[PDB]
């Protein structure tokens, strides 16, 4: 279909099952480092396998009452989760 | 061989990059616009500079020449574009 | 040396490398469910490996510059950190 020549939003989902950090590795490739080197610690092609399953959801300000359209306003209350399995790469929603 | 890094993006992706770069013991640089004067990514980096004080808050992130002006005036030797701005832009990399 | 007949504080560290929720498994064992069954879905003996490595420590109020005595009072400022691979488990630490 096409090629996305960068990191996508849904990148996190793969990192959790593979174990390998995508964003980190990106910077490491810029320095001129080898993949299976001591700095990236990337496993070999038949050494990379998936562990369990992973699911991602993006938390925007869209809703079926305004048919998936954003809104303006101060975020009065922000309640976040965390814990095992749950991965949080946050950025936009907080105190208010 | 990278001393410090700039993120040409905003929001969740920028914060993700700063965390990765700081783990590699690499100094971090962030840019923001008129309406992102109080976006979270502004604070999570070591250095934060305003881009396009005159240009609009939407166009500000998509200004190839001005983002380079910040990187130059800060000793930045590496820029991470992130996604969905100048990430697929050819003349930015050139 | 000895046997700990319960969960430990450091249980989290093993959860991240195996991919198994101990706490959730633990509850399902009390319900009379089988780990090789519908409820738990735990892989057989030799199917389990360790995906990379994990580290844990606890953030306490024991002052290191003063004989490790827990300093008590009222916390004014608190800021945590998410990020991929980083699991938080907050006890008493909040902004007030």
């Amino acid at each position: 279909i096409e090629v996305n020549p960068r990191v996508q939003v849904e990148h996190t989902i793969t990192e959790m099952v593979t174990g390998i950090d995508i964003v980190k590795t990106q910077i490491l490739v810029a320095a001129g480092a080898d993949l299976f080197g001591e700095e990236i610690n990337m496993p070999q092609q038949k050494d990379i396998t998936t562990l369990g399953y992973a699911i991602q959801c993006r938390i925007t300000t869209e809703d079926p009452l305004n048919d998936f359209m954003p809104d303006t306003g101060t975020i009065i209350a922000y309640r976040s989760s965390g814990g095992f399995g749950v991965r949080l790469d946050a950025g936009d929603g907080f105190q208010g | 061989q990278i001393k410090k890094l700039l993120v040409a993006n905003r929001g969740e992706i920028a914060i993700r990059i700063f965390r990765a770069a700081a783990e590699l013991d690499i100094s971090t640089v962030a840019i923001y616009s008129n309406e992102d004067k109080s976006s979270l990514h502004r604070y999570k980096a070591d250095e934060s500079y305003l881009v396009g004080s005159d240009l609009g808050p939407a166009e500000s992130y998509l200004n190839i020449e001005r983002i380079i002006d910040v990187a130059k005036q800060a000793n930045v030797d590496a820029i991470h574009p992130g996604y969905g701005f100048l990430s697929e832009n050819e003349q930015f990399a050139r």
